[PDB]
């Protein structure tokens, strides 16, 4: 009939990966869905503006890496760049 | 002929848990640019997945310290407002039904 | 003049949005793996030597001398105290350069 | 020395454009600290834009984009 | 599941396979020997000595509780004619009280 | 110091070196990804007196398309993994060869050709190459074979069936080729994805990271001097580099490489000191884990491809370990290889490590001798006409060539 | 000639066979090590913690803990971190009386009878 397109199973899989004892109330799932959707809109919006400023038709890993470098704070940006480069490293083999 | 049965995901090839194909799907249908890189959604998924791992670990520590193991919006708010990095990332947002971090001013404390 | 002038097309085509001049080596391999092979048949995808049976030595990145050590910060391999004094003075660019030269944790 | 280039009478001039009647003697160097961290927060984003753009002269666009992102925008430099 | 043990030995002078009986292998097992250890076997007497791990494996981990030794530069297999001097009193004393074996 | 570069020679000759006895004189060519060698077979001396066209296999054109180039003078190359993998960028290399060596009368090459190929050739590339030979140049009969086994055929005592390991060292790949009863045992042959190109690239990347004060002053054409002249391969690498550690042995063995001259003197003209770097680039083929890449290397391959044979035929097929190609030019290469082989062989057992007479040239001399000796073996050569009836990938089962395997390739 | 590790342990992590990763420091350098099983079963056995100073005979994995670093004495021997590089080859010179070789050879564990007079 109708759809919502939530991240629910992925955020829950990540929870069991960091803390195997821990669980989610659906009210907290609502927080996480709102959060990850908003951060996606922030990064994709930053990357879109950044690509248009640079007159490109494309966003690539360097547009998004720079957009993340703008959006994120101190140590979380350092770790986010570390995981973003690790993922692209183990994907490209 | 026919396409591949049980063809491996971009996510599991990257070693990620987040839906890299959906990240590409949403970057393209979300109209952010007219063309989108193949490793762009890998990097983006890995960042969203990292932020998700960090915020949930701190929330699970907040739950453990609160004598609980089901996350509720309170544990996320406690994590986000204890950590300065999440706090300064998340200044323009309210965690619904998470309340506020408990704080008494030094002038209001005893004697 | 020339060894010939009446050449003709033998694989490269101007049409579409595809290669005008060659077939890439990975395409040559991927389209060969489809043929009706048997285990006796000498094959260009099968000649790659095994991964090593003993583990790889740590040679120091900055000098090639044997590395008893790896740095928690830069993640390079180093042999001596003056090499540690040297690597902590390198710019990040050459550090990720040395790591990429060993397919390690940066690009 | 470079940070002291924010001169002691410049603090008084800026605060006098800011309408204030009188300045306490401790204001000056910590206000250079506020100007420093503000400058630093915009300049680092501008360099972050400039590095993605491959260039290494910091452009008026690089700092306009940093100020636009940080909601401290300006007009007159070709936005 | 038991008969006898083939073992391979290597040095910077070559390689051999030996055909150890199970009563030798009981000592390799008691010495906690595995593939890649450096070993001395005395074939007359079953004196088996572990001598540490071969240093080609000295990077199996970055730091592990084994001494690592270089692959022997000597021959894999040494014969000497030797002469044992043993008094009748050694035979008496080594038999009259139940031996250590311990 | 560095030498100055040399290029753009004038080896131009008449229609062809026609001779007494046989009217047909074949072209002899050696093949792959570094440097062409070519010439007419020319019977008349037991050693080949004049191989020609010893030139870097690199291709170019002017930015407006008004002129092209192919002889030695950024650029392009028709190769990867030592297999030809381009169309017209390969044709212009053949053109340059025939145009310098001689054109006899018309729009075809005069006489038959011997043409080396990769240890295996993929079942498209030999076909595409033969098609780019027959339709474009009309050669009357053709001989495919392998550079390494040709260099062995020259270095054999006599025209005979024999056995060996050919340790080849091509520009991109090092291959270990067990050969039995005169033929490649291609069923259990193996290769390492590394060679001269990777060693030169590594030696570049080391010195680029070591001297950012002049990233532009070091380049592949300068790396080839320190690689083909000043480098050497260790007897035991952990022992050579341990001996390298002490300052007095360092100052005695580090090589000065004075950049082209106009802080005492060196401020823009540094000496690019190479030490352990002059070992590391050589060692890549023995230990590919000096790069990121996990592979058995030229030592553990020589174990793994050998212990799979019966205990007695190993002693027979090791009786010619034969060393050939580009990297095998390093001083100490035979010494390393026999010092290594001494560990992995049975304790008393014999072996011989035969280095080629000239590790870079001998594949051409071998192809010359094979074409001179087999000149009229019409079961060995592929005749022009056979391309119309066979699958084009087809080859005829003979010494110094890959084992054939019957296959059909469609066209639509 | 003996191979001895000697440093402040900066950080130490263990998973769930076992794998773990350990970091060591001198006043002059820092290092990280992937541990082998027979070190994990020693570092865990001797309850080693971040800010300890430890000396390890590498051939045996006995942890000679020397104390804790003065910055992690906060919240009872306290000591400066070791100097030079972490892994030193050092000569140990050792003197055994000829009688002390007589005794070690005489029982299942002879050396106890050296102290106790039992032999």
């Amino acid at each position: 009939r109708s759809r919502k397109e939530s991240y629910s199973i992925y955020v829950y899989k990540v929870l069991k990966q960091v803390h195997p004892d821990t669980g989610i109330s659906s009210k907290a799932m609502g927080i996480m869905n709102s959060f990850v959707n908003d951060i996606f809109e922030r990064i994709a919006g930053e990357a879109s503006r950044l690509a248009h400023y640079n007159k490109r038709s494309t966003i690539t890993s360097r547009e998004i890496q720079t957009a993340v470098r703008l959006l994120l704070p101190g140590e979380l940006a350092k770790h986010a760049v570390s995981e973003g480069t690790k993922a692209v490293t183990k994907y490209t083999s | 002929g026919k396409a591949r049965a049980k063809a491996k995901t971009r996510s599991s090839r990257a070693g990620l848990q987040f839906p890299v194909g959906r990240v590409h799907r949403l970057l393209r249908k979300g109209n952010y640019s007219e063309r989108v890189g193949a490793g762009a959604p890998v990097y983006l998924a890995a960042v969203l997945e990292y932020l998700t791992a960090e915020i949930l670990e701190l929330a699970g520590n907040a739950a453990r310290d609160n004598k609980k193991t089901r996350i509720i919006p309170r544990h996320l708010q406690l994590a986000i407002r204890n950590d300065e990095e999440l706090n300064k990332l998340l200044g323009r947002v309210t965690i619904a039904q998470g309340g506020v971090l408990p704080n008494i001013q030094a002038v209001l404390l005893p004697k | 003049k020339d060894p010939n002038f009446v050449h003709s097309g033998h694989g490269g085509a101007v049409a579409g949005k595809k290669n005008r001049t060659w077939k890439n080596l990975k395409q040559i391999l991927a389209s060969e793996r489809a043929l009706p092979w048997q285990l006796n048949d000498p094959n260009y995808f099968s000649i790659d030597a095994p991964p090593s049976f003993k583990p790889a030595k740590k040679y120091s990145d900055v000098s090639g001398l044997l590395a008893n050590y790896t740095d928690p910060q830069s993640k390079l391999r180093f042999s001596t105290i003056e090499e540690f004094s040297y690597i902590r003075r390198l710019p990040s660019d050459v550090v990720t350069g040395y790591l990429a030269l060993r397919k390690a944790t940066s690009i | 020395d470079n940070i002291q280039g924010i001169t002691k009478p410049a603090i008084r001039r800026l605060a006098r454009r800011g309408g204030v009647k009188r300045i306490s003697g401790l204001i000056y160097e910590e206000t250079r600290g506020v100007l420093k961290v503000f400058l630093e927060n915009v300049i680092r984003d501008a360099v972050t834009y400039t590095e993605h753009a491959k260039r290494k002269t910091v452009t008026a666009m690089d700092v306009v984009y940093a100020l636009k992102r940080q909601g401290r925008t300006l007009y007159g430099f070709g936005g | 599941t038991i008969s006898h043990v083939i073992i391979g030995l290597k040095t910077a002078k070559g390689t051999k396979q030996l055909k150890l009986d199970p009563s030798i292998f009981e000592s390799l097992q008691k010495e906690r020997v595995e593939a890649g250890d450096v070993i001395y076997i005395e074939a007359n007497s079953g004196a088996v000595k572990r001598q540490g791990r071969c240093d080609t494996y000295a990077t199996e981990f970055d730091l592990e509780a084994e001494e690592y030794v270089p692959l022997p530069k000597g021959d894999v297999h040494k014969k000497k004619e030797i002469i044992q001097d043993v008094t009748l009193h050694d035979l008496d004393v080594a038999n009259a009280r139940p031996q250590g074996g311990q | 110091p560095f030498r100055d570069a040399r290029a753009a020679p004038d080896p131009v000759l008449e229609a062809g070196p026609v001779a007494h006895g046989p009217l047909p004189v074949p072209l002899v060519l050696d093949n792959g990804s570094f440097q062409v060698r070519a010439g007419w077979a020319c019977p008349g001396q037991d050693p080949g007196p004049e191989p020609r066209l010893q030139f870097r296999a690199v291709c170019a054109r002017g930015r407006g398309g008004a002129r092209g180039a192919s002889g030695p003078q950024m650029l392009r190359s028709p190769f990867d993994r030592n297999v030809p993998v381009n169309l017209e960028l390969q044709e212009l290399l053949l053109d340059y060869s025939f145009q310098h060596l001689g054109v006899s009368s018309q729009g075809c090459v005069d006489h038959p050709i011997v043409l080396t190929e990769a240890v295996c050739n993929p079942l498209y590339s030999r076909q595409m190459m033969s098609e780019l030979l027959f339709e474009c140049y009309g050669i009357p009969k053709v001989a495919y074979g392998i550079d390494s086994l040709f260099s062995f055929y020259h270095n054999k005592p006599k025209n005979s069936m024999c056995s060996g390991l050919i340790i080849s060292s091509g520009y991109q790949c090092t291959h270990v080729l067990p050969i039995l009863e005169g033929r490649l045992d291609a069923k259990n042959c193996k290769r390492i994805n590394l060679g001269g190109s990777q060693a030169a690239g590594y030696l570049q990347r080391l010195l680029q990271l070591k001297y950012p004060g002049h990233l532009a002053a070091i380049t592949l054409s300068r790396m080839e001097e320190i690689l083909h002249e000043h480098s050497y391969i260790a007897e035991d690498y952990v022992e050579e580099l341990h001996k390298w550690r002490c300052p007095d042995y360092y100052e005695n063995n580090v090589h000065k490489m004075q950049l082209p001259f106009s802080v005492f003197n060196l401020a823009a003209y540094h000496q690019l000191f190479v030490g352990t770097e002059r070992i590391r680039a050589p060692e890549i083929i023995f230990q590919p884990s000096l790069i990121g890449e996990e592979q058995a290397g030229i030592a553990e391959t020589l174990q793994y491809i050998l212990d799979r044979y019966p205990k007695d035929i190993q002693e027979m097929l090791v009786q010619n370990v034969f060393l050939t190609g580009g990297n095998t030019m390093y001083p100490g290469m035979k010494a390393r290889m026999e010092k290594e082989l001494l560990e992995m062989r049975p304790f008393r057992s014999s072996f011989q490590v035969q280095l080629a007479s000239n590790p870079v040239l001998d594949a051409w001399y071998g192809a010359r001798d094979w074409a001179l000796n087999h000149l009229d073996d019409n079961e060995v050569w592929i005749t022009r006409k056979e391309y119309e009836e066979k699958g084009g990938e087809y080859l005829k089962e003979h010494c110094a060539s890959n084992i054939y395997v019957p296959i059909r390739l469609p066209k639509q | 000639e003996t191979e001895i590790i000697e440093g402040e342990v900066v950080e130490i992590q263990i998973d769930r066979s076992k794998v773990g990763k350990l970091t060591l420091k001198t006043t002059e350098m820092e290092t990280i090590y992937d541990l082998g099983t027979k070190m994990i079963e020693s570092l865990t056995k001797d309850k080693v913690q971040a800010g300890d100073v430890i000396t390890i005979d590498k051939a045996t994995g006995k942890i000679s803990k020397l104390g804790r670093s003065f910055t992690r004495a906060r919240d009872t021997k306290f000591v400066q971190c070791p100097d030079g590089e972490l892994q030193k080859r050092k000569e140990v010179v050792h003197t055994v009386s000829l009688h002390e070789i007589d005794v070690i050879n005489s029982r299942t564990q002879g050396f106890l009878a050296l102290f106790s007079g039992d032999t």
